[PDB]
C-alpha cells in the first residue's frame, strides 16, 4: 500500500533540513568534484593512436 | 598521420608489442620490388588520378578504301 505522512520513520524537521539543505544535491556536486582530481581520459590523437586489433577492416 | 610508416602505424595503435625496428627476420614481408613509402597527397597535385585500365570493349573499324576493278 502507499505510506501516508503518518507511519513514516523520519521526523518532519529532519526531512525539512533535507529539504532546504539540498543534501542529495550536494552530494552530486561532491561526486562530479572527485572526477576533477582523477585521471583525464584524452589520448592526443596525431601524436597518439587508438587501440587497432588484427581483425580490423 | 599518413607520413607513419606502416608497421609502426600499427606498433602505434597497440597491435603489436614488437616493433619493426625489433621483428625477427623472417615475419618481415619479402619483396623483390623497390620499397616506396608515399603518404597521402590528398590537396596536392599528387592527387590520385583515377581512370580506366581497360580499352572500349567494341572496337570499331579503322576505314580503308577499295576501287571498283
Ligand atoms: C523554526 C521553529 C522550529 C519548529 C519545529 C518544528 O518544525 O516542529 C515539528 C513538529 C513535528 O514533529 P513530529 O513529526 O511530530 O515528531 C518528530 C520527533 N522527532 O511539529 C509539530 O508537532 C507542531 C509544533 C507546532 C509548534
Ligand atoms: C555550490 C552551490 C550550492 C547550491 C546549488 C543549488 C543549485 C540550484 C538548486 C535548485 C533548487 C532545487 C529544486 O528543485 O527546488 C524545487 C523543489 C520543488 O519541490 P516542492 O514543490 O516544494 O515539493 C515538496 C514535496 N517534496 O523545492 C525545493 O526543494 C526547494 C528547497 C529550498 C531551496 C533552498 C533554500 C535555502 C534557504 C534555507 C532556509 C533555511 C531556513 C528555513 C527553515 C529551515 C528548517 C530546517
Amino acid at each position: 500500500r502507499p505510506a501516508t505522512w503518518e507511519e513514516s520513520e523520519e521526523g518532519a524537521l529532519s526531512k525539512a533540513t533535507k529539504y532546504f539543505l539540498l543534501a542529495e544535491m550536494f552530494r552530486g556536486l561532491y561526486v562530479v568534484l572527485e572526477q576533477f582530481f582523477r585521471a583525464p581520459y584524452t589520448i592526443y590523437y596525431p601524436f597518439e593512436k587508438g587501440p587497432v586489433s588484427p581483425r580490423f577492416r | 598521420m599518413s607520413q607513419v610508416e606502416p608497421g609502426w602505424h600499427f606498433w602505434l595503435g597497440y597491435g603489436v608489442d614488437t616493433a619493426p625496428c625489433n621483428t625477427p627476420k623472417e615475419k618481415l614481408p619479402i619483396r623483390a620490388y623497390p620499397y616506396k613509402f608515399q603518404p597521402n597527397y590528398t590537396g596536392t597535385p599528387g592527387a590520385f588520378v583515377t581512370y580506366n585500365t581497360l580499352k572500349p570493349k567494341i572496337s570499331a573499324w579503322e576505314p580503308v578504301t577499295k576501287q571498283r576493278s
